[PDB]
RNA sequence: AAAGAGAGUUUGAUCCUGGCUCAGGACGAACGCUGGCGGCGUGCCUAAUACAUGCAAGUCGAACGAACGGAAGUUAGUGGCGGACGGGUGAGUAACACGUGGGCAACCUGCCUGUAAGUUGGGGAUAACUCCGGGAAACCGGGGCUAAUACCGAAUGAUAGAGUGUGGCGCAUGCCACGCUCUUGAAAGAUGGUUUCGGCUAUCGCUUACAGAUGGGCCCGCGGUGCAUUAGCUAGUUGGUAGGGUAAUGGCCUACCAAGGCAACGAUGCAUAGCCGACCUGAGAGGGUGAUCGGCCACACUGGGACUGAGACACGGCCCAGACUCCUACGGGAGGCAGCAGUAGGGAAUCUUCCGCAAUGGACGAAAGUCUGACGGAGCAACGCCGCGUGUAUGAAGAAGGUUUUCGGAUCGUAAAGUACUGUUGUUAGAGAAGAACAAGGAUAAGAGUAACUGCUUGUCCCUUGACGGUAUCUAACCAGAAAGCCACGGCUAACUACGUGCCAGCAGCCGCGGUAAUACGUAGGUGGCAAGCGUUGUCCGGAUUUAUUGGGCGUAAAGCGCGCGCAGGCGGUCUUUUAAGUCUGAUGUGAAAGCCCCCGGCUUAACCGGGGAGGGUCAUUGGAAACUG
């Protein structure tokens, strides 16, 4: 089913993953639908830059996140509005 | 040759040691005087020796470093 | 350094006086080896290219890769490229080290960047090929600071650039501006080179 | 803004035409001599040849039938989901295979999300297990008893089928919405809270229907190889009428009727080749290629067939036939590395039977968790691209020594010695990151729903974990001590002398050198180019205007048919009105990510990564202009 993944990109022992909406059987670095961010794990606080909008639609019609994509990383409240959207 | 072909080559430097029923390597090239030769064959590469107390251009003939 | 051999050699074959003024060419101003009082003859355009590159890069002391990849690099500029290239080989951090006067000559300041004895904005950098820029500081951050070999090379000083501002009671040294090729060294032809690498 | 270098060789000497050779860039390279370190990448191009051995796909006890414990909890069997993903190779294929742009009023879609109705009652039997019959043996039958979310009916329920009625429409076949009569068409329970004792309930599952998302299938325009010393090819072939089959249109298949169809704008036949984003080269137009990274296609020892499923005619599934290998008690059995390591062989040539699920992503599960040779990391190899080492400053009309000498000297050469400094690196002893935020669990706070809790959604707090690994990094002390080679020196082409040799030995890319004075052979001295590399060979582009659209020619150098009549084709005098095919132009959609290029940023710098753009189409729909061609 469609989720949200994370796609790794980088260089040996310096990752840094993207956001994209994949259909979770295509390989991990492979195709995926839509790019929507960012994530880099190395900084102080982690710099992440999601668009709020593309991501909203996406699980309001299906896309779900994985566990560290959105799920945890939803700490700009994207998961709030949703949950606001849902109920209204 | 291994490939079925037999060809005829040249023996570079001063003084081989390779007899009949030996096996060697050879590379492109061609001796122009000489009418049939345009092959030469590899020194110091399977069982060709490197030439004899051979001082410069010694990286051609195979030929290793005096101590 | 990177070539380690005699320095009065190169300058004598180059014709110039590299590596300070004079005193390579003092006596014996003809070229190495059992000739060179003989004579020398008419040399191509091949030879004349050639001898202005080898004069650019004999002078930093820098190998070739490196020169060509610097030279690659300054393409891309704007303006001219002979000029860029050298203002370019001027940034370079080795070379700042050796104009704000702490080392002697260029054989020296690399060796003393190289040991890590060189701070920019108060960060060490061993690499003499660091390309410095406008508005960054230049010091030793004491780690070598009251060293015989800096307290003697502040002593012989001529005068600095002038577009390098060196504050000797600090030891911090600072690039005030981009240079212009008229304070260069100009006992060369940078169009030469040009058409050197354009063959 | 971008914008192009020539040289040697035909002659006693000239000028032209003309080939040959050299100077540059790049490798998935190999061979020769050498070889210090670090970062980032790459590594069977040949036999799609043959496999010793370890692993590479399982998971649910909260759907159901046994033993240990003494009341939890743990595995063989029935069932559910997965095994069609992830990984490999380029054999086949000249065709809707791929690229780009569209159709589908001719289609399917498990899991995911939202919504609307339900989850009512019955029946029969089989695995497991127990006996007997075979076979020492792996390798099979018969008798008997058991449970379900296994299986089979029944009650109610269709926008499914039939006969309709009524509107609104399209692009011909036709499409959308509503109503009427009938016919058929299902379901499963498990873990909890509760009242009151009946039931009424929280999620997660089951059944039917409609939307969305994702993934597929079919059809079409245009585009990209050589050969005409390969001209006809085609008989379900082309069309039509009914029917069958399919999710779906269709000669996809069948019965009948007709004689069609394609082709010098290259049919047919033969040869070779997976296709693209892209890579190397070039001033550009072009030329050559399709390693790694990403998208699609095909294949899985060779050939055929189907079953299960939402999806396969299925790499680690089944059936049959063939070659090969292995057990056998002679009745018979078993196997498929083009998965990760690895062995043999072929070759001029290509790596470890490694550690771990800690990160990211998969499968199963309510969850803890289990399995992941995907992947994250480490070993090997100068195979590449970046970076810095092997010291530094002073130091003589210039030591010793080599080489040379017209015997005064010149040279190696400030090079050495000497004096004064430094620790990148090396040695030792100390410290020592990030990559990790969760999942689970425990607290409160708020919402939807309920008769009320349990639970669900969301926020805010605790709560512990790393293969790499004592790795990256940093501190302090010690010694210039351990750490330079390869090719060339006649011209092209930067850099000359001595001795030996005597058309011999030999060098060679071309002109060509060697016959006792060789700057061309061999050594030596020093000189030049590059430097952990340097050369040779092989292949591609350039220079080559040497296939010339940009950009050549045909009197005598290669090159005008021996000449005419002419089908197809190419081109076409002057003006008016008109169209809008070519032509120019605006808007909308798209031409994925990475890569080349422009601007910023982060690794001490650089290669290397990240963020934002541009560029790329003889591309589609739509709107303009009418000078030129039609
Ligand atoms: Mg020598
Ligand atoms: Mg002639
Ligand atoms: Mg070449
Ligand atoms: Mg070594
Ligand atoms: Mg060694
Ligand atoms: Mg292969
Ligand atoms: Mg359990
Ligand atoms: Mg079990
Ligand atoms: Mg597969
Ligand atoms: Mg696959
Ligand atoms: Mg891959
Ligand atoms: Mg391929
Ligand atoms: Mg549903
Ligand atoms: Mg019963
Ligand atoms: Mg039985
Ligand atoms: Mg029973
Ligand atoms: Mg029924
Ligand atoms: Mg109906
Ligand atoms: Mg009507
Ligand atoms: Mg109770
Ligand atoms: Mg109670
Ligand atoms: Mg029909
Ligand atoms: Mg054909
Ligand atoms: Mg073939
Ligand atoms: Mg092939
Ligand atoms: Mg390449
Ligand atoms: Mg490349
Ligand atoms: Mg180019
Ligand atoms: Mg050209
Ligand atoms: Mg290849
Ligand atoms: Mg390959
Ligand atoms: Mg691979
Ligand atoms: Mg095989
Ligand atoms: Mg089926
Ligand atoms: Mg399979
Ligand atoms: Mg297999
Ligand atoms: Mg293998
Ligand atoms: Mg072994
Ligand atoms: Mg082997
Ligand atoms: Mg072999
Ligand atoms: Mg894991
Ligand atoms: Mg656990
Ligand atoms: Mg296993
Ligand atoms: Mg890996
Ligand atoms: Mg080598
Ligand atoms: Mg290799
Ligand atoms: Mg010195
Ligand atoms: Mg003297
Ligand atoms: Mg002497
Ligand atoms: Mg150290
Ligand atoms: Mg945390
Ligand atoms: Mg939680
Ligand atoms: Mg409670
Ligand atoms: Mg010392
Ligand atoms: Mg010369
Ligand atoms: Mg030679
Ligand atoms: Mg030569
Ligand atoms: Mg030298
Ligand atoms: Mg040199
Ligand atoms: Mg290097
Ligand atoms: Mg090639
Ligand atoms: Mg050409
Ligand atoms: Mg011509
Ligand atoms: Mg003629
Ligand atoms: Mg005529
Ligand atoms: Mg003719
Ligand atoms: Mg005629
Ligand atoms: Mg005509
Ligand atoms: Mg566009
Ligand atoms: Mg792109
Ligand atoms: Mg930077
Ligand atoms: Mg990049
Ligand atoms: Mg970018
Ligand atoms: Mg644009
Ligand atoms: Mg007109
Ligand atoms: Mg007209």
């Amino acid at each position: 089913a469609v989720k949200i993944r994370l796609k790794r990109m980088g260089s040996k022992k310096k990752p840094f993953y993207r956001i994209v909406v994949a259909d979770s059987r295509f390989p991990r670095d492979g195709r995926s639908i839509e790019t929507i961010g960012t994530y880099n794990p190395l900084l102080d606080p982690v710099e992440v830059k999601i668009d709020e909008e593309a991501t909203l639609k996406w699980m309001h019609n299906g896309a779900k996140p994985s566990d560290t994509v959105r799920n945890l990383l939803s700490r700009e409240g994207i998961m709030e509005k949703f949950h606001n959207q849902k109920l209204g | 040759l291994s490939n079925g072909i037999e060809v005829t080559a040249y023996i570079p430097g001063i003084g081989h040691n390779l007899q009949e029923h030996s096996v060697v390597l050879i590379r492109g090239g061609r001796v122009k005087d000489l009418p049939g030769v345009r092959y030469h064959i590899v020194r110091g590469a399977l069982d060709t020796a490197g030439v004899e107390n051979r001082g410069q251009s010694r990286s051609k003939y195979g030929t290793k470093k005096p101590k | 350094a990177r070539y380690t051999g005699p320095s009065w050699k190169v300058s004598r074959r180059l014709g110039i006086s590299l590596s300070g003024t004079g005193k390579e060419l003092e006596r014996r101003p003809y070229a190495p080896g059992q000739h060179g009082p003989t004579q020398r003859k008419k040399i191509s355009e091949y030879g004349l290219q050639q001898a202005e590159k080898q004069k650019l890069r004999h002078m930093y002391g820098l190998t070739e890769r490196q020169f060509k990849n610097t030279f690659n690099k300054a393409g891309k500029l704007q303006g001219k490229h002979g000029e860029n290239f050298m203002i370019l080989l001027e940034q370079r951090l080795d070379n700042i080290v050796y104009r704000l006067g702490l080392a002697r000559t260029r054989r020296a300041a690399r060796q003393l960047v190289n040991h890590g004895h060189i701070t920019v904005d108060g960060k060490r950098v061993d690499i003499p090929s660091y390309q410095v820029s406008v508005g960054q500081v230049i010091s030793v951050r004491e780690k070598s600071a009251k060293n015989s070999a800096i307290a003697e090379s502040l002593e012989v000083s001529s005068f600095v650039p002038e577009y390098v501002t060196f504050d000797a009671e600090t030891l911090t040294g600072s690039l005030n501006r981009l240079p212009e090729r008229s304070e260069l060294a100009a006992e060369i032809n940078e169009a030469f080179i040009v058409e050197f690498y354009s063959r």
